[PDB]
């Protein structure tokens, strides 16, 4: 096994043991999706309150 | 109450089990996809190891153990062979084998030709026993079958009674196309042998019985001149893969039952041919063998309100 | 999420209504004056949920009283805690409902309707996060059942986004006052279905086989099944009101109980039973709690939780007890009914434990579930309404209010709809 | 010097944040109140706390830190806390009520009318930060809040901060310490919406720290201080190097890069060791060997798996305490022919080291022991997929028979997105199936 990049400090130290080699949307498609969402709210809600009128 | 649920509808070894859980008037099953299970019978291949040991307290325990492939598949049995220490290539108790992708004689899974096994294998490669003990009378081969149980403190358990799976037909070195008098497994026999059962009831000849051909015929025992060989195969194999498999410190628990399957030459040495995970029993030994994974492999974990087996230390 | 706005309609309604504020203002250290006398502070820590303040230091309850005859109001005035109520928030009639939903929905309650949402009205705008409203009504009798679900199907109109939650007591021949209650309660079933979110199916004939068989009561009155129907009050409300591990509300409890919108018709059950006025000495054991919630014998409706299975499960645990002996004693009722449970909701069995006891009790378990056995109670009412129905007798009295047969019809048509949803998840 | 800012998000968020901005200030030295008198440079500085810590005219160390929650109740507990004073009113926020754990409710319907506030308080902290690194954000998988939330932060932070780096402590859902039983839904809806825009996440399942309490500590039933407390010292074992002057993974870059080799598989294991019991007065200090050697028992990870039936891409060493290089190597040669770790064949078997020499601090008064040294190993093994299985099995079984989605629908969101989710859980499971099957 072979120690590489040894570095020391204050704090402590690192290094790396090899015991052997290999072998976004944007902006506006958010508000496309929450305004989306708020709208089948108030569809789902104003079908609530038509049913409440009959 | 403790519960436990059947994946593996055509296991009759387990199936046994299951009665004799049910019988205890202590045990109940529940549907196969219930996850609030003590005990689980698993089922062949894609059992869900990951899913066991998540449940609020449930102790789980099921009949499988991970990664015990690596001994039970014919390949992978080679390849860890091969490249464990402990086994070694020098070993000495398993035919010389070889992994191919698709006295000179060998057996591919029979033929002297080497172009005649890679054409098929292309339509392991283990060299042949061709000097095999031969049963009197009948000149004919046999192999013999061990069953092993590992529990969940990984002790290694062989049940006293085994069994020989006899060809009926007598061993020929001539024709290795007859395959009747070369393959000893029990369902061949029953659907190419005209002799079939002359012998022993069902190809099936019990130790007592061999103890005792063994004395009259070779002046030996079967526990001194094969048995020993015999458990020290069981013991090299399953030590070899303890540190891969053991459930010691897992969140749930395993217990297997293995069916070694061995072979013995002319000269009282004992070959080891594969190892099957999920292995069928005999007619006559289900009733003991059975009870006995409830005594030493279930009922040590989930206690109720002389031993079948022996105890290979390790 | 903080005040709750009370409402108790009718009869059934007020009486057990002011059952539940003498007791819960007893556990609160709340006296008939509205002056707390307590000595833990977790008595207020969360009062504000059924309670608003006043000048002086008072605590009112946030109530409102309703029903078309003065006669059971004028009880809760005289009554022990009478004096406790906001005076205003007595809201009454004088001609009565008759027993009859159609008077409760159509004619009678229509005209006392809107003075009852103006009191409503005037309670939520001083809330800073109205939860909802719980209502306590019967659905056999007129007031209660008929405008009470008329104040349910309003109420929702003008706060389509609160949490409606009732305890609606349904009718048994065994403790019957009418013949035609089993057409008030399945009218009142479809509203119930429609427009509440959680309601807890309080069973008379249940109430009435507890304080018979159990309590060895041989003619019980309705102070003994109120008794039973107080207790399991205080029980399911616990977590709303008193600080704990579980810091209930009534959304939360809706999103975790109720798996689909119409099957929201909880099984509340009790333990121990016990009889008014009768003292018990040897406090249960975990395990003895434990067992008997689970117990077909301890529900307050008259179905067999054997014959079902339950979609989701609650039980709240009272009293300075070991949550481990309570955490090992569910998991073995669990695996004694694990025939019962759906296997298809992973989890669905929640425990609460709050270490303040009720009155009388050193340690109680309240038990909630909501199990497809609740059909046999709907099953119930349906044969009763159909055996009447199939002649149309005592249709009169409706259809001079206004009523059409077609209207019963559909409501038939609704709970063996009903009936047959919780069917199909029974054998899912 | 590169600033970090820490987004505690939902009750598992902020009160495991409580528990992590505690165990910062007494490692290093800042006092309630914000005063730290080993820090000579009063106003200002460039040191590598100050990653974590800004500075105001008057000497306090402020952390840069936002703990967000729909429902003011944990919050609250940290305004009148014991270190009320530590944050500034601005870095709380809070709404009035919560996502009633509700997916849909906490991203859209609630989440909607506080997501810019939000965003405009992290602008602040941003605006304070002469090089942002990027984001730790501390968030449950089960709760409303923590899961719906959480993904629309998430999505507007890839937004706002394209070129910045996003790390996840995320807690895995157990019904030991569950709350509600939509909890599977929540956390498919979330890593399904989260994975696309978080570059590393560490998982913790309650369930494994539950345990590790009761068997580790004799505590019968843990409390969320109790849980938390174990986690912050997790916690403060992979931010150490952030915190103080050293060489590996001195950026949040550098923890894609050590331990990320497959974007989409961003999810390493964690175990740590050794967790002793303050109430033991006795307890013999475990040698550099046994603590690496307890970092491959599945008793001591933070999700309770095999890697034994895994391949491992990926393999850090975080030590503090009294740990040398030579007894490390030592170490990793005696494990390695003692235990069977196989590596992907496109990596290279290897570790990388970290030595901290302080040892780990503790809470006074804690039910963690005093050590002279701890490890923390963090890596990235195919097993972890056993915890997506479990995950997406509870998934299906709900899912079957449409149990609880009318919650969901009801506040906006679609039908097809709960598939969407599912099938791009199923897409992770193959991604881990090729990589080390
Ligand atoms: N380890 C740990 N887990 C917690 C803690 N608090 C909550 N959880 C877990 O988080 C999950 C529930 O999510 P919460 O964070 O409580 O809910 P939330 O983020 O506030 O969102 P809401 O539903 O709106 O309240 C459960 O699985 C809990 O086990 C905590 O303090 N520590
Ligand atoms: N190298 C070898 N030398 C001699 N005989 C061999 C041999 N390999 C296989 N055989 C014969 O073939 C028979 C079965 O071969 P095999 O190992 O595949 O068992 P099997 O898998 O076909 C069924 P089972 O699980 O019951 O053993 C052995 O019992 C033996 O008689
Ligand atoms: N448990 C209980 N049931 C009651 C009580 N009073 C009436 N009931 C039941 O309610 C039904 C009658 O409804 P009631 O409330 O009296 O009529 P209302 O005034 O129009 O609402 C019958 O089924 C009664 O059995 C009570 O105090 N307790
Ligand atoms: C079935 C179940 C399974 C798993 N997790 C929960 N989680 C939960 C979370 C919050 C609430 N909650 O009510 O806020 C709640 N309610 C349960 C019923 N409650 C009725 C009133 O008394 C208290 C009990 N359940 C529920
Ligand atoms: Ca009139
Ligand atoms: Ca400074
Ligand atoms: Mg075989
Ligand atoms: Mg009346
Ligand atoms: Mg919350």
């Amino acid at each position: 096994m072979e120690v590489i990049e040894l570095n020391k400090c204050t704090s402590g130290q690192s290094f790396e043991v090899i015991l052997k080699p290999p072998s976004d949307p944007s902006l506006e498609e958010i508000q496309k999706k929450l305004e989306a969402a708020e709208e089948r709210r108030k569809y789902q809600e104003a079908e609530l309150l038509k049913h409440l009128a009959e | 109450m403790y519960t436990f649920v059947v994946r593996d509808e055509n296991s009759s070894v387990y199936a046994e089990v299951s009665r004799l859980l049910l019988a205890t008037g202590q045990w109940k099953r529940l549907r196969k996809d219930n996850p609030r299970f003590n005990l689980m019978l698993g089922e062949r291949n894609r059992l869900p190891f990951g899913r066991l040991g998540h449940e609020p307290g449930l102790v789980q325990l099921v009949n499988y153990y991970r990664g015990a492939d690596k001994l039970c598949r014919k390949a992978s049995l080679v390849k860890l062979i091969k490249t464990s220490p402990e086994l070694s290539e020098s070993c000495t108790w398993f035919p010389e084998s070889y992994v191919i992708y698709p006295g000179n004689v060998w057996i591919a899974k029979i033929s002297s030709e080497a172009s005649e096994l890679l054409d098929f294998i292309d339509e392991v490669i283990q060299k042949y026993l061709e000097k095999p003990l031969l049963l009197e009378p009948g000149h004919r081969k046999f192999d013999i079958r061990s069953w092993v149980l590992v529990d969940h403190l990984y002790n290694i358990y062989l049940y006293r009674e085994g069994v020989l799976r006899t060809s009926s037909e007598p061993y020929n070195s001539a024709n290795f196309q007859d395959k009747t008098c070369h393959l000893t497994n029990h369902c061949i026999q029953k659907e190419y042998s005209k002799n079939y059962g002359r012998y022993e009831e069902g190809n099936e000849m019990f130790f007592e019985e061999f103890n005792q051909y063994l004395m009259d015929a070779l002046n030996t025992t079967l526990e001194n001149s094969i048995l020993l060989q015999i458990k020290h195969i069981i013991r090299s194999c399953l030590m070899c893969i303890e540190p891969a498999i053991s459930t010691k410190h897992l969140h749930y628990q395993s217990f297997q039952l293995f069916g070694f399957d061995f072979m013995v030459d002319e000269e009282l040495k004992v070959w080891l041919i594969e190892v099957n995970g999920a292995p069928a029993c005999a007619q006559k030994l289900y009733a003991e063998l059975c009870q006995g994974i409830v005594d030493v492999a279930i009922s040590s974990v989930f206690p109720l309100a002389t031993s079948i087996f022996i105890k290979l230390h390790h | 999420m903080r005040e709750i706005v009370h409402i108790q309609a009718g009869q059934c309604g007020n009486q057990i209504g002011a059952k539940f504020w003498e007791v819960i203002s007893d556990e609160h250290g709340i006296d008939p004056t509205g002056s707390y006398h307590g000595d833990s502070d977790l008595q207020l820590e969360r009062i504000n949920v059924y309670y608003n303040e006043a000048t002086g230091n008072k605590y009112v309850p946030r109530a409102i009283l309703v029903d078309l005859e003065p006669g059971t109001m004028d009880s809760v005035r005289s009554g022990p805690f009478g004096q406790i109520f906001r005076p205003d928030n007595f809201v009454f009639g004088q001609s009565g409902a008759g027993n009859n939903w159609a008077k409760g929905h159509y004619t009678e309650g229509a005209e006392l309707v809107d003075s009852v949402l103006d009191v409503v009205r005037k309670e939520s705008e001083s809330c800073d996060c109205l939860q909802g409203f719980q209502l306590t009504h019967s659905l056999g009798g007129g007031t209660g059942s008929g405008m009470g679900t008329l104040l349910i199907s309003k109420i929702r109109e003008e706060y389509p986004d609160r949490i409606m939650n009732t305890f609606s007591v349904m009718p048994s021949p065994k403790v019957s006052d009418t013949v035609v209650e089993p057409y008030n309660a399945t009218l009142s079933v479809h509203q119930l279905v429609e427009n509440t979110d959680e309601t807890y199916c309080i069973d008379n004939e249940a109430l009435y086989d507890i304080c018979f068989r159990t309590l060895k009561l041989t003619t019980p009155t309705y102070g003994d099944l109120n008794h039973l129907v107080s207790a399991t009050m205080s029980g399911v409300t616990t977590c709303l009101r008193f600080p704990g591990q579980l810091n209930a509300d009534l959304r939360k409890l809706a999103v975790n109980m109720v798996p689909f919108p119409r099957l929201h018709f909880f099984m509340p059950g009790f333990a121990p039973l016990t009889s008014r006025g009768s003292q018990q000495y040897r406090a249960l054991t975990v395990p003895e709690l434990t067992q008997q919630m689970f117990d077909s014998k301890n529900m307050m409706a008259a179905c067999d939780p054997r014959h079902g299975r339950y979609l989701t499960v609650a039980a709240i645990f009272r009293g300075r007890m070991s949550m481990k002996e309570v955490d090992e004693q569910m998991l073995n009722v669990q695996n004694k009914n694990s025939s019962y449970f759906v296997e298809w909701i992973p989890n669905n069995v929640k425990t609460a434990v709050c270490d303040i006891p009720p009155r009388g009790l050193k340690m109680s378990a309240t038990f909630i579930g909501n199990s497809t056995a609740i059909q046999e109670l709907f099953k119930r009412i349906s044969e009763q309404f159909t055996a009447m129905f199939r002649r149309k007798a005592f249709l009169h009295w409706y259809t001079g209010e206004g009523m059409d047969e077609m209207e019963f019809t559909e409501a038939e048509s609704n709970m063996n709809d009903l009936v047959s949803e919780y069917q199909q998840y029974q054998d899912a | 010097m590169r600033e970090c800012i820490s987004i505690h998000v939902g009750q598992a968020g902020v009160q495991i944040g409580n528990a992590c901005w505690e165990l910062y200030c007494l490692e290093h030295g800042i006092q309630p109140d914000g005063q730290m008198p080993s820090d000579k440079t009063i106003g200002g500085g460039d040191d590598s706390f100050n990653t974590f810590f800004s500075e105001t005219g008057a000497g306090k160390h402020v952390p840069r830190a936002v703990f967000v929650d729909l429902e003011p109740t944990v919050i609250d507990e940290v305004r009148t806390g014991t270190y009320r004073q530590l944050f500034h009113p601005e870095q709380l926020i809070t709404g009035k009520e919560d996502a009633a754990n509700n997916y849909a409710r906490g991203h859209y319907t609630i989440g909607k009318e506080i997501i810019d506030l939000v965003l405009d308080r992290i602008r602040k902290l941003a605006d304070q930060c002469t090089g942002l690194q990027g984001f730790l954000v501390f968030h449950s998988f089960g709760g409303g809040t923590g899961s719906g939330f959480t993904s629309l932060l998430m999505e507007r932070l890839s937004v706002d901060y394209g070129k910045k780096s996003k790390l996840e402590f995320s807690i895995y859902p157990a019904p030991q310490v569950s709350t509600a039983v939509v909890e599977p839904y929540n956390s498919i809806l979330t890593t399904h919406t989260t994975l696309e825009h978080s570059d590393c996440a560490f998982m913790v399942d309650n369930e494994a720290i539950y345990d590790i309490c009761r068997r580790n500590l004799d505590i019968e039933r843990p409390t969320y201080t109790n849980l938390n407390r174990l986690i912050s010292q997790i916690v403060s074992s992979i931010t150490a190097s952030l915190r103080f002057d050293g060489a590996l993974n001195v950026d949040l870059t550098e923890f894609q890069t050590n331990l990320v080799p497959y974007p989409r598989i961003h999810f390493p294991l964690a175990t740590y060791a050794p967790v002793i019991s303050a109430e033991k007065a006795y307890h013999e200090q475990l040698s550099v060997a046994e603590i690496t050697n307890a970092c491959f028992e599945p008793a001591n990870q933070m999700v309770k798996c095999d890697p034994r039936h895994g391949k491992y891409m990926a393999c850090c060493l975080l030590y503090r305490g009294d740990v040398v290089p030579k007894d490390v190597n030592a170490a990793i040669a005696t494990i390695k022919t003692k235990r069977s770790i196989q590596f992907v064949d496109w990596c290279p078997t290897g570790f990388k080291v970290g030595i901290n020499y302080q040892p780990p601090t503790v809470v006074p008064g804690g039910d963690l022991a005093k050590v002279q040294r701890a490890v923390c190993m963090l890596s990235n093994t195919t097993a972890i997929a056993e915890a997506w299985a479990r995950l997406d099995h509870k998934f299906d079984l709900m899912y079957a028979k449409r149990a609880f989605v009318h919650w969901y629908v009801g506040e906006g969101m679609e039908e097809g997105e709960f598939s969407e989710a599912r099938e791009d859980m199923a897409a992770l499971e193959k991604d881990y199936e090729e990589v080390g099957v």
